[PDB]
């Protein structure tokens, strides 16, 4: 009695995606100071930005720029576009400063509208957004109406996920109540924010670490590009001050692991898979209204 | 005596090589060729006829083997029976011109299609169109001796279902297939006929070419013997156009269908 | 460190068993060439022709089966179509197989009209995937209608020429007929789908896909029933009154280089030519 | 003597807490979570409350309406913190940084002082005058700078010009804590660059050889940068608790804090009184008298 293939074709499937190449793209929105640069010389362990653009006119000009890169892993290629906000809430008259940013997704979105409206359409430049990280000032007081009404204006264009930044900055009690208070603003405002896929599983753990992600928003956020010992023989990337070592990579002080393996590493897929399919498809069909 | 064997089939189903083996000897190559550049020029199915002299049992046999190249080998076989016919009714119409012609000869060469071997192909289902219709028309113009190519292609089950299946085919369609019972005929006769009948359509495996084993076709599954009883029915049919009907055949050739062309032809001739 | 952006095949990975499969199969031949017995025996289903979904005959018939076959959890969707009638015709035009083609640019045709929809709601997929035509075991050429079929259907589907029941034909004739069809089809330019060698993988696993390009047209068997052999083993095959061939023996029959480019290997690849090749071409002409 | 100090910044600086830490009392409660207590009875022997918070100026958790702006808000709260008896009343600016535009916020501030201006003036320039009429004049003002680590801002120039106009205003590092050693320093540098470049009266701490050479050393440790709890430890050391290390006051390296208070509320007192009461406030009035 021989075997049908039908259990292989999805290693086939896993065949072509990892020979075929990945793009992600993600828009980190915030004011001067968040610790984004480094956020995102972090996340992927190597310097994909720098130094900061500074000692110019202080009214800043809210414009949006990409850097795009080319990082292999495990013989897998992604093109990583990790756009910007310059000059965005770094100006005393902030109104009308998500208009650039939500503009720019929806010109992405129209762009592969009108590569699909292509007669022989080939290969697709794809740069819609597949996840736009909203920093927020370590205030520990609430969220600001600029931050409120951005947020919501680009809820409806791509995936947001909301982080505090520097939270090394709060103390545990107040950076949890920070975070407290954001979920209950951003629940009564209706702003959307992106949510790992657990369902109502096989995996019970996969939907559990999902359970365990969407219970540490918004994520607390700790960057740095320099390692220490731990004093037990291990370097652990982490931020050193006389006081005391805020560590990186230990959960226990902050959600970067976690924003991690929603980004990149569990639920990067997800994302990108929803920004496809939910978001553009409605640009889309109002823009052919 | 001459004798007049013909083979209709298409390409594939193994008719050359067949009277290449009931004859023992490279009598009809293959009219079809391996290109697609060799069928018919005509665009319809052909005759090639081919007089070979055998005398092997001291009993000289002077064979005409004809063939149809072109049959069910274009796209558009809606007439491809036609020309078979027409050959049929012309070498018949030959013999009765000498017949009635003045002062005639002693030896009218007897050119008149003696026997048919019609192949059916082994594909288990019913008669096609072109089979259905080539048969319809050759039944009643020639005495048509049904065999199936490549019976290797049907296990023994198989061949039998499709056997049954095609003897019931041609009860549908009111086909005559030789042999043909009379009253004439003895006790013995009869119960041979009955038995030959059952075997028809018959399932030949051919091969000229002769395997070493410990004359048939090797394969790496498989060995099949064309002389072999339980395996092909090659030598009942061999047997059968050969020795047992050959007379019978020859005789009712130019008894039944020649006699009735004549008929028909002269009572035409006679109203107009 | 390693950031796990290498990881995203492995989510894909697990999206596609999640999500199952699905694949559009046409089979194309004479009605008793064994387009029934191939099929069940590729998917290990007696009754993979038992769903029949939603003045006389001068056309070909289109008959479209659709069922799920699932192995070790995975599941997949099968719709294969059946020519019913090929060959059977005595005229064979291009109107009597032309139902064929019309069925398959009809699956083209409500894909781009989904796709071209203002709401453009989950769509699924009915595009023929792949094209096996049956190439009967005649040992000779390969014939007019197969070549005139074969090349109106190479660019709409991909074509996977088989000979069938290739039991009956010795090993060396079995190669010349095998050699003379290839020889027919390239000289008509048909052209047939080369299994794709992905880079950074196994040389062996290149070294198949060479051979199962190199091996068309295949010499396929089909007898999901079981069979004794010699050596006193229970296997798939056919018994005859002079010997025993084995469908799952690659010394007898292409049947498992057929499998693996047509559902264990290349099943995937041939829905991403036919969705991204044939299809955007069929999209061109009706723009 | 009758001291005035303003506390302007981007809300999210800690300027409560300073206040508290300062008093050595919870008189200044913190947003969203007060109502229990905002003007209560002194917990410090020293510290009185001679009037509760009040708004002295207004241009305009409740999740529902969180995206409305606050808009300006100035309370004046006074207290008296014991000749050596200082009637204190600090000024304090809350929905600043809290909306779109910031303008309202720079105009109400500055008008405020303004306004307080006017009243001496018109105190000064009575027939029948109250020889001890309480000034409302803001004799300093600390400006918080939110720790970016870049520079300053806008709003944080414009309104520290606003504030130098009518005061002497201090730039003060907020939450040092947030930046290493390295870090704090390229942002105090940047902060002073920053004002050099776009020329901010930035209060400059520019007789006697020690005396000077203090004035040297503050003005070379300016911004001032600064760690602020409201909150203290069991013994009642006010400080900073975190995950990886606990954070106290009154150490020197973590905060220059009470060098600082000495300055506000010890040397540099007199000074700042005097340069707002008999510089600005004087120009102010012979600019008035020209008009
Ligand atoms: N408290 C805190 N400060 C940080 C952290 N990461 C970086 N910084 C500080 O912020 C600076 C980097 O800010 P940058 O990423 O360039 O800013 P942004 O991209 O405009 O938000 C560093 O020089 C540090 O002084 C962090 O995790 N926590
Ligand atoms: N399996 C099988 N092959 C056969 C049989 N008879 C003939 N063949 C093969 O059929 C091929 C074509 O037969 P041939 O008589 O030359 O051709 P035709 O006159 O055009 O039908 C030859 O290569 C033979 O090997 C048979 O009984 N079984
Ligand atoms: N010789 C031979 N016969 C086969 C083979 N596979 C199937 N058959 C026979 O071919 C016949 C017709 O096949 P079937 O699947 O019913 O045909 P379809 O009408 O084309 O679907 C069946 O009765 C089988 O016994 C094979 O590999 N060799
Ligand atoms: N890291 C840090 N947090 C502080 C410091 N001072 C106060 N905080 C915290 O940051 C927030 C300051 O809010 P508050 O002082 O009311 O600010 P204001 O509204 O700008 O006057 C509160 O959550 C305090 O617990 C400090 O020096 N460092």
């Amino acid at each position: 009695p021989p075997p049908v293939g039908i259990s292989n074709l999805p290693n086939q499937r896993y065949k072509i995606v990892n020979e075929e190449g990945g793009t992600f793209t993600v828009m980190l929105c915030g004011e001067s100071g968040l610790g984004k640069t480094t956020f995102i010389n972090t996340l992927f362990q190597t310097v994909l930005k720098r130094d900061g653009h500074r000692q110019e006119p202080i009214r800043k000009t809210v414009e949006i720029d990409i850097t795009r890169a080319l990082l292999e892993e495990k013989h897998f290629e992604l093109r990583v576009n990790v756009i910007d906000t310059p000059g965005f809430g770094d100006n005393v008259n902030n109104n009308k400063a998500w208009q650039p940013l939500v503009d720019f997704i929806d010109d992405q979105h129209d762009s592969y509208m009108r590569q699909e409206q292509q007669p022989y359409r080939t290969k697709k430049f794809d740069l819609r957004v597949h996840a736009v990280l909203y920093f927020i000032r370590p205030t520990g007081h609430g969220l600001k109406p600029i931050d409120i009404e951005t947020m919501k204006r680009l809820s409806t264009r791509a995936n947001l996920i909301p982080v505090i930044a520097k939270a090394d900055t709060l103390t545990a009690q107040e950076l949890q109540q920070f975070k407290s208070r954001i979920r209950q603003v951003i629940e009564a405002q209706e702003i959307r924010i992106f949510t790992p896929p657990l369902d109502a599983n096989p995996d019970s753990a996969a939907v559990e670490h999902a359970r365990q992600l969407i219970e540490a928003m918004p994520f607390a956020i700790v960057g740095s590009e320099k390692k220490f010992d731990n004093g037990q023989g291990t370097q652990v990337v982490a931020r050193k001050y006389p006081w005391g070592l805020v560590e990186i990579e230990n959960d226990s002080h902050c959600d970067f692991r976690k924003l991690r393996a929603l980004l990149l590493r569990t639920y990067l897929l997800d994302l990108i898979s929803t920004t496809q399919e939910m978001h553009y498809e409605t640009y889309r069909r109002l823009r052919l209204e | 005596f001459q004798f007049n064997i013909m083979v209709v089939g298409q390409s594939g189903l193994g008719k050359s090589t067949l009277i290449n083996t009931l004859f023992a000897s490279h009598l009809i190559d293959s009219a079809t060729g391996d290109d697609i550049s060799a069928l018919p020029v005509t665009k319809t199915t052909e005759m090639k006829i081919s007089t070979h002299t055998l005398v092997e049992d001291r009993v000289r046999l002077n064979i005409n083997v004809i063939d149809t190249p072109g049959f069910g080998d274009f796209i558009d076989n809606s007439k491809a029976w036609e020309p078979i016919v027409k050959y049929i009714k012309e070498q018949h119409s030959q013999y009765l011109r000498k017949e009635l012609t003045a002062q005639r000869e002693r030896f009218i060469t007897d050119t008149r299609v003696h026997a048919i071997l019609y192949f059916l192909q082994p594909n288990g289902k019913e008669l096609s169109r072109l089979d259905v219709e080539a048969l319809k028309r050759l039944t009643e113009i020639a005495n048509v001796i049904p065999v199936i190519g490549k019976s290797d292609t049907l296990t023994l089950d198989e061949r039998t279902e499709f056997r049954e299946l095609i003897q019931n085919e041609f009860e549908k369609y009111n086909f005559k297939i030789y042999p043909y019972d009379s009253e004439e005929l003895t006790d013995e006769e009869l119960e041979l006929n009955r038995s030959v009948r059952s075997i028809i359509p018959f399932a030949v495996v051919g091969s000229e070419n002769e395997i070493e084993i410990n004359r048939g076709r090797k394969t790496r599954w498989s060995a099949i013997n064309v002389e072999d009883i339980n395996q092909c029915d090659f030598v009942y049919l061999r047997e059968f156009l050969i020795r047992t009907h050959l007379q019978d055949l020859i005789e009712t050739t130019s008894y039944i269908h020649y006699e009735g062309f004549r008929a028909r032809q002269l009572i035409a001739l006679k109203e107009n | 460190g390693y950031v796990g952006f290498a990881n995203l095949p492995k989510q894909w990975h697990r999206r596609s068993i999640k999500n199952g499969f699905s694949f559009n199969l046409l089979c194309v031949g004479p009605d008793g060439i064994g387009k029934t017995t191939l099929m069940k025996t590729l998917f290990n289903n007696d009754d993979i022709e038992a769903n029949l979904v939603k003045e006389q005959r001068h056309k070909v018939k289109i008959k479209s089966y659709e069922s799920v076959i699932e192995e070790n959890g995975v599941k997949l969707n099968l719709n294969v179509i059946d020519t019913e009638g090929f060959g059977d015709f005595l005229n064979n035009d291009q109107k009597s197989w032309d139902p064929i083609i019309k069925e398959i640019d009809s699956r083209f045709d409500q894909y781009l009209d989904a796709e071209n929809k203002i709401n453009r709601h989950s769509i699924n997929d009915k595009r023929i995937h792949a094209c096996l035509y049956f190439i009967e075991p005649t040992g000779h050429y390969l014939k007019p209608l197969d070549l005139k079929f074969m090349q109106s259907v190479y660019e709409k589907c991909n074509l996977i020429p088989v000979i069938a029941k290739s039991d009956i034909l010795t090993d060396e004739e079995i190669l010349s007929f095998k050699k003379t069809i290839m020889n027919q089809l390239i000289q008509s330019n048909i052209e047939l789908f080369k299994p794709p060698i992905y880079s950074n993988d196994d040389a062996e696993n290149s070294h198949l896909s060479e051979r199962l390009f190199s091996s068309l047209p295949y010499a396929v068997i089909g007898s999901n029933d079981i069979v004794e052999n010699y050596s006193g083993n229970q296997v798939r095959g056919r018994s005859y009154p002079w010997g025993v061939i084995e469908v799952d023996n690659d010394n007898h029959s292409d049947f498992n280089l057929l499998k693996n480019l047509l559902i264990k290997q290349f099943m995937e690849e041939l829905k991403e030519r036919t969705s991204k090749i044939l299809y955007e071409n069929y999209r061109s002409s009706k723009l | 003597i009758t001291y005035t100090m303003l506390l302007c910044g981007p809300a999210g600086t800690g300027k409560t807490a300073f206040a508290n830490n300062l008093l050595e009392t919870k008189i200044f409660p913190h947003k969203y979570q007060y109502g229990k207590s905002n003007a209560s009875i002194s917990s410090n022997p020293e510290v009185k409350v001679i009037a509760p918070t009040k708004v002295v100026s207004f241009n305009s958790f409740d999740p529902m309406r969180a995206n409305l702006e606050p808009g300006i808000t100035i309370t004046s709260t006074s207290l008296e913190l014991g000749d050596d008896t200082v009637f204190f009343n600090l000024i304090m600016t809350h929905g600043i940084g809290e909306n779109l535009d910031d303008s309202l916020c720079s105009e109400e501030v500055m008008s405020y002082l303004e306004q307080q201006f006017d009243i001496v003036l018109a105190e000064e320039t009575r027939i029948k005058r109250n020889p001890r009429f309480e000034d409302t004049r803001v004799h300093v003002a600390l400006y918080f700078i939110e720790p970016t680590g870049h520079g300053l801002r806008e709003v944080d120039v414009e309104l520290m010009k606003s504030i130098s106009k009518y005061t002497n205003v201090l730039p003060i590092i907020t939450r040092a804590d947030s930046f290493t050693k390295e870090e704090l320093t390229q942002f105090r540098k940047n902060i002073m660059f920053d004002v050099e470049r776009y020329n901010v009266p930035i209060y400059k701490f520019e007789d006697d050889l020690e005396s000077m050479e203090e004035n040297q050393a503050l003005a070379s440790l300016q911004p001032f940068a600064i760690i602020t709890s409201d909150t203290r430890d069991s013994e009642g050391r006010y400080v900073r608790e975190y995950p990886w290390g606990i954070i106290s006051i009154d150490d020197d390296k973590i905060s220059d804090l009470k060098v600082l208070k000495n300055v506000l509320f010890g040397s540099h007192l007199q000074e700042f009184k005097d340069t707002t009461q008999n510089l600005l406030y004087e120009n102010y009035r012979s600019e008035k008298l020209s008009s």
